[PDB]
């Protein structure tokens, strides 16, 4: 569940909100790409243990199997997180906690009437053509 | 009925037959009304008094000629008819206790003590008592609660979601 | 304060909170979407505001212990939705 890297900076500021400032390491965001050769080399290493590439169906139900995992273990982590700061293990941030209060808000609310009479008429739709 | 071909039948054979149709239907067992009147032979559905009375309060009570079966209620042949009548007529008061309840959205003491057929508004308190009905604030008896209009707001979810699992599994089966 | 799922608020209540009379909730709640501090819409004929906050807040200790139980209940759902999926569909998995 994750990416293997995890690239991270240098960063020197005032924190602006009256905090004590140090040396700290921000985060920047990662990810694993490839070149010609090297996408060919991995192609050939991993022939014998890769997925087949095309959406079949044992693999959409696998990915989001998957999904819901990876979300599962992120919603943990988070808990675990606020867990540690409500018992005083860990700092209040003041930031980047109103970051999950803003996540927190951007709920879907589903259960309202016109959403869900929408959503019924997508999955007919969907389901006439099944 | 098994040995009708040698044992002589009787008028009160007539008379029990009857009883056993006025039980029955008393007992709202009208299924199985139907079924034991489907025996008699059809000559004497309507020539023998003791089956036709039954099978008049039957077919009144069917088309909700209610007023028609309290009136009847004294062509009855004999007491043992009478006991099972009563208890007829409480099945009945029952049954429009019911209608008041599931067609009607509201009701009132004075009109539903006349459509339940209480002499006594004692009787009325009784069946409020009994069955508990709520009374309304002006004293009009509430079934809004009965109805309702539940499964239309929430999405079912996780039984769609079920389902078309289900539609992936028939599909990706080797079989 | 609201609980996130009746975020619709009336206009009454508005007005006793911020004691601003019936027709000043409108140039309040206005002001409020103009300067950035939410991003909901307003309604006049049933005179309900609809909200969606984007502004963040600071929090207090008890606000993070009802998150963190909010949140709980969350990763419950998801945990018992995914189990749900998973044995309902063990055969293609693969």
């Amino acid at each position: 569940l994750g990416l293997p890297t995890e690239a991270y900076i240098s960063v020197e500021e005032v924190h602006d909100d009256g905090t004590p400032t140090s040396k700290t390491f921000e985060h920047v965001t990662s990810e694993i790409g490839a070149e010609e050769a090297e996408e060919v080399g991995v192609e050939h290493l991993l022939r014998d243990i890769k997925d087949t590439t095309v959406g079949t169906l044992s693999q959409r139900i696998t990915n989001q199997v998957h999904g819901l995992k990876g979300l599962n273990s992120k919603l943990l982590d988070i808990r675990s997180y606020l867990e540690k700061v409500a018992t005083g293990k860990l700092p209040i941030n003041h930031q980047i906690i109103y970051q999950l209060q803003d996540v927190f808000n951007l709920l879907p609310d589903v259960s309202l009437q016109e959403f869900v009479k929408a959503f019924y008429l997508k999955t007919n739709d969907q389901m006439v053509v099944v | 009925f098994d040995y009708k071909e040698q044992l002589p039948e009787s008028a009160y054979m007539h008379q029990l037959l009857g009883l056993n149709l006025l039980f029955l239907l008393s007992q709202n067992r009208v299924a199985e009304f139907h079924t034991e009147l489907e025996r008699l032979p059809a000559k004497d559905i309507q020539t023998n008094v003791y089956i036709k009375h039954p099978v008049s309060l039957e077919q009144y009570l069917m088309e909700g000629s209610y007023n028609k079966v309290f009136l009847a209620k004294g062509n009855i042949p004999a007491e043992s008819y009478t006991f099972f009548i009563d208890i007829l007529l409480d099945t009945i008061r029952d049954e429009i206790a019911g209608c008041i309840e599931k067609a009607y959205e509201k009701i009132l003491f004075t009109e539903a003590t006349r459509i339940l057929f209480f002499n006594t508004p004692k009787k009325m308190t009784d069946y409020a008592k009994k069955r508990g009905w709520v009374l309304g604030p002006n004293n009009y008896y509430s079934f809004a609660s009965q109805q309702q209009k539940p499964e239309d707001t929430t999405i079912p979810s996780t039984e769609l979601a079920k389902q078309v699992i289900e539609y992936a599994r028939q599909l990706e089966m080797i079989v | 304060t609201r609980p996130a799922n009746h975020r619709q608020l009336t206009f009454e209540e508005i007005a006793k909170s911020a004691k601003i009379t019936v027709n000043e909730v409108e140039l309040l709640v206005m002001k409020a979407l103009s300067v950035g501090l939410v991003k909901g819409s307003i309604d006049e004929v049933d005179k309900r505001v609809h909200m969606t906050w984007v502004q963040p807040r600071v929090l207090d200790l008890q606000q993070i212990k009802g998150m963190k139980d909010r949140l709980e209940f969350w990763c419950t759902d998801v945990k018992s939705m995914e189990m749900l999926v998973e044995h309902q569909a063990h055969d293609i998995l693969t």
